[PDB]
Formats: C-alpha cells, sequence, structure tokens
C-alpha cells in the first residue's frame, strides 16, 4: 500500500522542519546548490517556465497582471533573476535561509534593485499581504511542508492574489505515493496527492504540464497553474 | 531540488 499523506511518513514534525533548515544552511549559495547538483538544467527549466507563464499573459478578460510577483522558496533568486524580474515590475522573495537572501543581493545585480521585500521566513509561518501579487511562484519547495501546512499556505496565497492572479507550483512528483527523503528532510508526492491538496485549499487547475528534456534518472517535474 | 529517484 502506497502512503497518501505526510502523516504516514513524518515521524516528528519539529524535526522534519529543523533538519531541513540545517540541511539548507550548509548548501553553497549557488545555482548548483539550489538545483542539487543539476545547475546545468537551469536554462531548460527557465525556458519552459517562461512559455508556461506566457499562456496567462495574453490580452483578454482574464489576463494576469505584471505589477508584482512573489518567489516562494526563492533561494538566491535563480528564478527571480531569469524569469520573474524581466516580466514583473517588482518581485518579493521569501525563503527560510538567510544566507541565500544575502547572496541574492549580489546574484541579482542591478535588476535586483526591483526586489522589494526579502522575507526570511518559513512558508509555514508566512502570510502574504492580501491583494498583492499577480503571480505567486512556488518551485522546488512544496516537499518541505507537511500536507496541512501546504494546504494552509496555498489558502493564504489565494488570499494574496490580485484580480486575475495565479499561483504556479513547479516541483518533483513521485510516480506513486508520498516518499520521504531523510537527508534533505523533504517529501515527493504523486500527482493525485498534489491535486488533492490543491483542491482542499479551494483552488482549481488552469493548466498542468510535464517538464521535458530532463535527465532520465531524476523525479518527473510538473507545473500547475492555479486560481 | 531536482533529484535522483530513490
Ligand atoms: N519551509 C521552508 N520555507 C521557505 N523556504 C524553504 C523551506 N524549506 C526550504 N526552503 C528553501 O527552499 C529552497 C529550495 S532550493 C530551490 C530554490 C528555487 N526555488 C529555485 O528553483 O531555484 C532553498 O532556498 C531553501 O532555503
Amino acid at each position: 500500500v502506497p502512503r497518501g499523506s505526510t502523516s504516514e511518513v513524518i515521524e516528528d514534525e519539529k524535526q522534519f522542519y529543523s533538519k531541513a533548515k540545517t540541511y539548507w544552511k550548509q548548501i553553497p549559495p549557488t545555482v548548483d546548490g539550489m538545483l542539487g547538483g543539476y545547475g546545468h538544467i537551469s536554462s531548460i527549466d527557465i525556458n519552459s517556465s517562461r512559455k508556461f507563464l506566457q499562456r496567462f499573459l495574453r490580452e483578454g478578460p482574464n489576463k494576469t497582471g505584471t505589477s508584482c510577483a512573489l518567489d516562494c522558496g526563492a533561494g538566491i533568486g535563480r528564478i527571480t533573476k531569469r524569469l520573474l524580474l524581466p516580466l514583473f515590475r517588482e518581485v518579493d522573495m521569501v525563503d527560510i535561509t538567510e544566507d541565500f537572501l544575502v547572496q541574492a543581493k549580489t546574484y541579482l545585480g542591478e535588476e535586483g534593485k526591483r526586489v522589494r521585500n526579502y522575507f526570511c521566513c518559513g512558508l509555514q509561518d508566512f502570510t502574504p499581504e492580501p491583494d498583492s501579487y499577480d503571480v505567486i511562484w512556488i518551485q522546488w519547495v512544496i516537499g518541505h511542508l507537511t500536507d496541512q501546512h501546504l494546504a494552509e499556505f496555498l489558502r493564504r496565497c489565494k488570499g494574496s492574489l490580485r484580480p486575475n492572479g495565479i499561483i504556479v507550483i513547479k516541483d518533483n512528483m513521485a510516480q506513486e505515493g508520498v516518499i520521504l527523503d531523510d537527508v534533505d528532510s523533504s517529501v515527493c508526492r504523486d500527482l493525485d496527492v498534489v491535486r488533492r491538496i490543491i483542491c482542499s485549499a479551494g483552488l482549481s487547475l488552469l493548466a498542468e504540464e510535464r517538464q521535458e528534456n530532463l535527465p532520465d534518472e531524476i523525479y518527473h517535474v510538473y507545473s500547475f497553474a492555479l486560481r | 531540488p531536482p533529484k535522483r529517484i530513490a
């Protein structure tokens, strides 16, 4: 029987979070650090995310705005730099690891002057300002939250969207069930689990897409656009 | 991050 929730795989919630915090504190503040030794796939990733996002930027009644985005689990700002800053007037970043947000100020260069808020906080403790963001981008971090905290964070995110705003999740997906990585202290969830969580947060899918051109050995990665 | 299937 596959596991269907984090409550089947997490022995101790406080340790699940504290171990993850310690893990990221000892990762170098680099693209290869953000990508777990896969820094080389960054351009494939960014190109695909851009195309995915541009779907929602077309003129018409539901056009997503371009005033402000929120990068969640932003790290040093890999995605902020190459995807979001070019498209959004301002960007806010949130991440638990202070050293990454400090590095971001260097990594982002001159364009980084348009990063407004650098929030150093776990997502589980973060309440984005209501009616503030056109796009909330959540990539390679949902496995760090329990199902309850993920559902709650998504509800809070919903409350922070501007009219026509969207949430984008892009992350590793398991073929089946909920799989614990006890080294980085994270989980990988199957598509049915993630969709369940999204539904419980009062959100709906606008689109879902598998990431192409990835190394064969890694978990499949999917993007979901939500409102 | 992206990672090898365990
Ligand atoms: N509970 C939590 N809340 C917020 N950020 C977290 C977190 N647990 C881990 N993180 C952050 O999640 C990031 C994962 S690495 C991925 C960074 C970025 N999303 C990108 O794709 O380039 C790290 O910056 C780490 O500090």
